[PDB]
């Protein structure tokens, strides 16, 4: 179960700016 | 400096200067 968010699909200045709130 | 941040210590680095603190989720599913 290793997701691939921001590691090879999506993520690029837009959804981050809050990875930890 | 956010560029090609896909694994390889990138998600960590880019995250080592965004939260401004040492402590985040970084946890997979069980």
């Amino acid at each position: 179960g290793i997701v691939e968010q921001c590691c090879t699909s999506i993520c690029s200045l837009y959804q981050l700016e809050n990875y930890c709130n | 400096f956010v560029n090609q941040h896909l694994c390889g210590s990138h998600l960590v680095e880019a995250l080592y200067l965004v939260c401004g603190e040492r402590g985040f989720f970084y946890t997979p599913k069980t």
